[PDB]
């Protein structure tokens, strides 16, 4: 889908992961509970950081995530959409989890934020990325965690096809 | 350093 | 060659630089000019930092070195045997760059580091990764440098195969 | 992990060197080239030889084994789970060594030896000691040597999790 920065332009470390069978009837929005970024040459540095902490200290593939957001109105691919994440355990083969940097669980994503995630989910199922009756869910529904935090969680809990 | 072939 | 930590070891971004052919015919020595490393998991760290300044700050392709020497006693992958560098120009894609990271130009490098490199470069030959007739030179008298430093290119001129 | 009889059963010298973080991505086979032992009494003083050589004539702190294994069916306690090593320069201070007492380059080394050292990786790993996802080497493939032998080398690259 148009908008997204890949994985060779803001220099992911090299990997091989089990792989993802589509469409998917899940879709997980988390929040990484660090710092943000505004501009783009900064965003890609953040991109960098977090794949390293993935790799290296929680001794995970690679980085945990299908796809990333910048506060710039960009998207950032994690591990793409042909392979599994390890966000939730039980839902990860069978779901796209989807991340914006930073933390919100006072403070939301700016505008140009949030568009970039809407665009990017309709144009998932649009494609057949995602099953034609997915479940659009909060990281917090199937797992210990307060992710993706209680601002972020109540804007999304109106978007289509979520679940309560 | 110090590109040019 | 034994006695080499990859770039997937130490971490390493992704890239994709015009290759180099073998054999190489000139070898040259150099000194980052910088700080220097003597524990493991403190020079895994000082790698990626020079790697990151040749892309981000000298818009260069990538790591201007095909390899690199800690005084933990270890020898670290940059390009590699496969891939040009970009410190000699008119010498690169006919050379191998072979730095030791630290300011030599007063005090030498320890025992232990110094032996890795003899160690490297007589693998380099005995594999045909260096001409038979190879050529080693101080990286001053093929570049508008001062590199690697008076107190490393003295001890380097009685070495093998060195140019004078 | 069971079967292990410790330092102070085989009488060793005192020490204080750096300690090793968990858990270990590396698991090393390595053989010491020297002697072997069949009989209980006669590995404990064979384990006292060994410490001593390291200390008294490489100027290493401590032995640079985590663990050893005796053709009597057990294994003996070098520096430990908590200690680093130094026998791998660059991969010391994230991998766990294990060398049988003994050369094994043309006769591998006991059926009784073998299934201890299987069962002790085997409860490394249960046991959070080494990564879920850790890489079995031979350290011929991380160093400057011929260790652990061809013969013991064959047989452990039908091992899981070993690399290539």
């Amino acid at each position: 889908c148009p908008g997204i920065v890949p994985r060779s332009v803001w220099g992911a470390r090299e990997t091989h992961c089990p792989r993802m069978t589509l469409p998917a009837k899940y879709g997980i929005i988390i929040h990484t509970a660090g710092r943000t970024c505004n501009i783009s040459d900064e965003c890609r540095l953040l991109v960098r950081d977090i794949q390293s902490f993935y790799i290296d200290r929680l001794k995970s593939c690679d980085i945990g995530y299908n796809f990333l957001v910048g506060q710039d109105g960009a998207i950032y691919e994690g591990v793409g959409w042909n392979v599994q994440g390890s966000s939730t355990p039980g839902y990860d083969d069978i779901a796209l989890g989807i991340t914006f940097m930073g933390t919100f669980t006072g403070i939301p994503p700016n505008a140009a934020a949030l568009e970039a995630a809407q665009d990017l989910i309709q144009c998932a199922m649009v494609k057949g990325y995602l099953t034609p009756n997915y479940l659009l869910v909060g990281h917090s529904d199937v797992a210990r965690t307060l992710s993706p935090g209680q601002a972020l969680y109540n804007i999304i809990s109106t978007w289509p096809h979520f679940k309560h | 350093a110090x590109k040019x072939x």
